[PDB]
RNA sequence: ACCAAAGCUAGCUCAACAUACUAAACAAAUACAAAAAUACACCAAAAUAAAAUAAAACAUUCACCUAACAUUAAAGUAUAGGAGAUAGAAAUUUUUAUCCUGACGCUAUAGAGAUAGUACCGUAAGGGAAAGAUGAAAGAAUAAAAUAAAAGUAAAAAAAAGCAAA
């Protein structure tokens, strides 16, 4: 339980750089841009992931739908071994059921 | 058990393993069971006359240097044939057909020292 | 011959196959790393040989010479100005020849001055209409000459004497190539006149 | 002359020999092939002299005087190997157009990689070799695996080497706001 | 020559020649005692005893008579820093016995200099009367001799 | 089971590293004294009259 | 500081490359 | 009153140590009261070394005047000198200037006592000087 | 007071874009008992996935399980199933070009096993680690400052009687 003897560097932080200012700015681009475009497109990340939420389960089944003729060979097995445990977890076991 | 980063030499075996230690070999095996040492197969070093030689193994610290100017195959040709081929063309007398005159050598398969082959060691 | 160096490596003035390298930093160290600027070499201005001025330290506004440059830790140092004093003859029971070392310092402690009006300038890089790239001054727009300073060797060319292994000039720059087809075999066994009539066999390459 | 291994008796005591600077490419072309010739045993009986002295002062357990001859000599050495190696480069690609001094052929071993497989002399034809015979070049169809395992982890290597380089980069830019 | 691929020998064909050899040799003082005619040398692991034999009587012109080679093994128990072997590399020693009756001693190759040792005894001298002076009096019993009162 | 104690302090330098400086030292002084004055014998009876 | 420009659907038609191995069947079908 | 850095600044690298070394761990109480004769400057002597091309100068000032020094322990107890003792020394202080240095500060080099001089005040304490130490092996001689 | 304790870096992780994908070294030697220049050959081979599990047993069955078609729906629908557990489409529809890419991921028992597939352990296939911390300068070790905070000891062994406390 021993802790540091000496102050860490205080952190400077600016709530006023460009991304915290720019936080957000087109989220209601559709609402106020005569419908075109969805806030679904303003999403960056992992293809399987744009506009779209679910549980580990279903996010390891659209990732092996979606991207799994690109995934490496370890990480395909991975990924296969993770759907079938989930699948078994998720199905079989569990209190409420 | 045994090592396996160290070498595999001879001196790591059983009598009946003799590697060699990467010198070439010189003969072959005659016919009472010695061993017939062919004299075209030992090397001769071809040593030149350095007792007229004015010439040192270090420069002068003083002497100047040159521009890095590899030596390419156009340089070579420009210095060793292009001074014929255009003094031939001048006259009159160019054959294209006919270039062996030149220094050219269609074949290497003629001269001792080959080029492609590498007949040489050094 | 050159000496490999592990990546988690500092730099400490000294040379890294040196004996106090050695026993600064055994084989098997490996300590924090510093962050350095990077600084390329066309935008590397400060050179060995110059007169610079000090920005920030004790001895704040002298001018010193510099005397070494390491581009690894952007350090550069000038002869006898940002001291500390070091005894350097140890003994069991005798001591002495208390010497005043001196810290290196970085470029944004250290600035180039011409040597017109010795004034503390800023140093900018310029192409000249000649094909020659030399500083170039800002504040007072005059070029800064490359400081010379002598190699780490000791001799000068100028007072060179030849021993008994070296040539004479003359005999290192005569020139006497002649470019012709043939190799360095071909022709060592002309000039020494060795006659080879048999030819070699046919030979298999696979 | 078994003393050509050694040097001159005047200067075996003393703590400095000074010498001249090393041989430089653009002086080894200017000389001739005789020269070079000459010049490269003039310079092995003094390698062979330094190399001595070396072994001399390690086994009597003193610094060896001014080590930097070795060094100029094996520059100077290397220096007029490489002007040798040029022009016979030079006129084997004017003759015959080929690169390499050596026949050699791009071939795919049983592990799946692409080698440069230099060709030996023999005296028979490639058919009619015992040991060449059982070599294989070709790759069975259980590497196709193994060979984009390969890829894979070198893809991983780069990827993780880039992102690497990029945080660095962006620390080295947040420690020092120079702009 | 060594890292060369030497030409193929068949019935008939061209001495094999080698115009610049590759091979360095060191003489080394014998650590055993030799007789007088046998000299001690250090060769590249490639060379032969028929190729020590034209490299001393062509380049140095050497009326050798025996050559006897062997291959001495350097030592691969010292261990790194990180528990991995150090190898010293192997080294083939050469005994060259000479033929005309010459016989060959080992030179001394460093002479020490009788003004150098008398050099170093002054400067020994001197450090020790620096330190002998610099010594503080046991009388003063710690007090410093700077000040004056 | 193999591990061994470090950091012994141990100072030796020789000629190689003592010469082998590619800077040299920049003094500020020199060893000592040269030319050192030798005060005449008598002081102490001279220092009582100031003319 | 001033925002970027606003995300816009561009009403041109957009044509895929036909000799691109990369680009999926459904953009190449005749129903697109 | 132990400022290192403006001692540096003042008395040169021959004369730090000689001050220093054997008084980093004592309490020194040292005062000037009085000067009864001007220092006087008795001779000038320069050395140039052609082998860096730098000339050293040093002024010889023969000094005799009167301080009070009392120098104390670490234990914080009297060791040399009582405080108020106005004793008379004569020295000769040598300083030192580097002339192709562009600053050049004037630096006390040397301290050059007279062999003649009087013995120093004599210490409180009682002072121990052990005979020469013997193996079994040695019998004493005593010398006369 | 010893033993000790605290650094912030090495580097990792997850995605996007991407040239389009077995890196650099390959002088000589390397499938003779690999790193051994050199002799009349022989070379090549395919034939289903199984089971652990679920059906509370277990026999028919048991999604993913190293084979491309992605997304919004039709739809968990038609169907297939000891018609049980469970499995499960299709016809037909939607998907506007590029930058805006970094981190409400870890900071040396964490993050890759990794300082490294190295020491070491096995005949072999194979398994597989721990270990770094001063400072602008150690070319400032008669070296300077912060904690003297875990368990274990010493400073300082114990005096009838008892879940050690109230
Ligand atoms: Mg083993
Ligand atoms: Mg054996
Ligand atoms: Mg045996
Ligand atoms: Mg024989
Ligand atoms: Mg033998
Ligand atoms: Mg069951
Ligand atoms: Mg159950
Ligand atoms: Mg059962
Ligand atoms: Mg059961
Ligand atoms: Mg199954
Ligand atoms: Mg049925
Ligand atoms: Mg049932
Ligand atoms: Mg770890
Ligand atoms: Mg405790
Ligand atoms: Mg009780």
């Amino acid at each position: 339980f021993h802790v540091r003897v000496t102050l860490p560097p205080r952190k400077v932080v600016d709530r006023w750089n460009e991304k915290r200012a720019m936080f957000g700015v087109y989220d209601n681009i559709g609402i106020l841009g005569n419908f075109e475009k969805h806030p679904k497109e303003l999403i960056k990340g992992p293809i399987w992931l744009r506009g779209w939420k679910g549980n580990e389960l279903q996010r390891c089944i659209r990732k092996k739908r979606m991207v799994g003729n690109r995934m490496f060979i370890d990480d395909l097995h991975n990924l296969n071994k993770r759907i079938s445990y989930l699948y078994k977890h998720f199905n079989r076991h569990g209190k409420y059921r | 058990g045994a090592d396996r980063m160290s070498k595999w030499t001879s001196k790591r075996g059983p009598r009946t393993f003799c590697k060699g230690r990467g010198a070439k070999g010189t003969g072959f095996h005659g016919r009472d069971g010695k061993f017939v040492q062919i004299k075209e197969m030992i090397p001769e070093l071809v040593v030149p006359e350095l007792a007229g030689f004015k010439l040192k193994p270090y420069v002068n610290y003083r002497a100047p240097e040159g521009t890095d100017t590899p030596l390419t195959a156009k340089q070579l040709f420009l210095e060793t044939a292009a001074p014929a081929i255009e003094k031939d063309f001048k006259a009159g007398t160019f054959d294209p057909e006919h270039l062996e005159k030149y220094g050219f050598e269609p074949t290497q398969e003629g001269k001792l020292f080959q080029l492609y082959p590498k007949n040489f060691p050094r | 011959s050159k000496v490999t160096l592990p990546p988690n490596y500092r730099y400490g003035m000294s040379r890294p196959g040196s004996l106090s390298d050695k026993r600064k930093n055994p084989p098997g160290t490996r300590r924090r790393r510093v962050p350095v600027e990077p600084i390329s070499d066309e935008d590397w201005h400060l050179f060995c040989g110059d007169k610079v001025e000090i920005l920030e330290g004790k001895d704040a506004g002298k001018q010193g010479k510099v005397v070494q440059v390491i581009r690894q830790r952007n350090w550069v140092v000038v002869e006898g100005l940002n001291t500390h004093y070091r005894y350097v003859g140890k003994t069991v029971d005798y001591r002495g020849t208390m010497i005043p070392s001196e810290a290196p310092l970085l470029h944004n402690q250290v600035k180039l001055v011409d040597p017109t009006d010795r004034k503390p300038t800023d140093v900018e890089w310029r192409f000249t209409e000649a094909g020659e790239r030399v500083r170039v001054s800002t504040r007072s727009g005059r070029i800064i000459p490359k400081p010379e300073f002598p190699r780490a060797d000791g001799i000068v060319p100028e007072t060179w004497i030849d021993g008994p292994k070296d040539t004479s000039v003359e005999d290192a720059l005569e020139k006497t190539y002649v470019p012709r087809l043939k190799t360095l075999e071909e022709e060592v066994m002309e000039a020494m006149g060795i006659q080879e009539t048999r030819r070699h066999k046919k030979v298999y390459w696979y | 002359g078994l003393e050509e291994f050694f040097d001159d008796p005047k200067n075996w005591g003393e703590e400095k020999v000074k010498s001249g600077a090393s041989w430089t490419c653009q002086q080894l072309r200017n000389k001739s092939n005789e020269d070079l010739h000459k010049l490269w045993y003039v310079l092995l009986k003094e390698r062979n002299m330094l190399l001595t002295l070396e072994q001399e002062a390690k086994r009597q357990r003193l610094p060896m005087p001014s080590p930097e001859r070795l060094e100029k000599v094996v520059d100077s050495m290397d220096a007029l190997d490489k002007v040798v190696q040029e022009r016979e480069d030079a006129l084997r690609l004017l003759q015959t157009g080929q690169e390499k001094a050596r026949p050699g052929a791009w071939r795919r071993d049983i592990f799946g990689r692409i080698i440069w497989h230099k060709f030996k002399q023999w005296p028979i034809p490639w058919y009619l070799n015992k040991k060449y015979n059982r070599k294989r070049f070709f790759a069975m169809p259980y590497v196709e695996r193994f060979v984009r395992m390969r890829i894979e982890k070198q893809a991983r290597i780069k990827a993780r080497k880039r992102s690497l380089e990029r945080k660095k980069e962006k620390f080295l830019q947040e420690k020092f706001p120079h702009l | 020559a060594r890292n060369v691929l030497y030409p193929l020998y068949q019935l008939g064909n061209p001495q094999l020649r080698v115009f610049r050899t590759n091979f360095f040799i060191q003489l080394v003082r014998p650590g055993t005692a030799q007789p007088e005619d046998t000299v001690q040398f250090r060769i590249p692991m490639e060379m032969t005893r028929v190729d020590l034999r034209n490299y001393l009587e062509r380049i140095y012109n050497v009326p050798v008579a025996a050559v006897r080679t062997r291959v001495q093994y350097g030592s691969n128990r010292r261990r790194d820093h990180r528990n991995i072997r150090i190898k010293k590399p192997d080294y083939k020693v050469a005994y060259v016995q000479l033929a005309l009756g010459q016989t060959f001693t080992f030179p001394d190759l460093f002479p020490e200099r009788k003004g150098a040792s008398v050099d170093v005894d002054v400067r020994d001298q001197v450090l020790e009367d620096q330190r002998q002076k610099h010594s503080p009096d046991p009388r003063r019993g710690g007090v410093p001799g700077w000040f004056g009162l | 089971s193999e591990k061994e104690f470090v950091e012994h302090a141990r100072k030796a330098g020789l000629v190689i590293p003592h010469e082998r400086l590619e800077r040299p030292i920049h003094l500020a002084c020199t060893a000592g004294i040269f030319d050192a004055y030798v005060p005449p014998e008598g002081d102490a009876r001279i220092s009582s009259l100031s003319k | 500081y001033r925002a970027r420009p606003p995300p816009r659907r561009s009403q041109e038609p957009r044509w895929p490359d036909p000799d691109d191995p990369l680009t999926p069947r459904w953009q190449l079908s005749p129903r697109y | 009153n132990s400022d290192h850095d403006r001692l540096h600044t003042l008395v040169t690298e021959n004369c730090f140590p000689d001050m220093v070394w054997d008084i980093r761990y004592k309490t020194v109480r040292w005062s000037f009261v009085e000067s009864l004769e001007p220092p006087q400057v008795v001779q000038v002597r320069c050395s140039s070394l052609m082998n860096q091309g730098n000339i050293y100068g040093q002024v010889t000032v023969r000094m005799h005047t009167r301080q009070t020094l009392a120098i104390y322990d670490r234990f914080g107890r009297l060791m040399y000198g009582q405080e108020d003792v106005p004793r008379d020394v004569l020295e000769y202080v040598v300083f030192e200037k580097h002339l192709v240095d562009p600053y050049g500060s004037w630096r006390m080099h040397g301290k050059i006592i007279p062999p003649w001089a009087p013995p120093k005040q004599p210490i409180l304490k009682t002072v121990m000087i052990p005979g020469p130490q013997l193996k079994p092996w040695e019998e004493f001689e005593e010398p006369q």
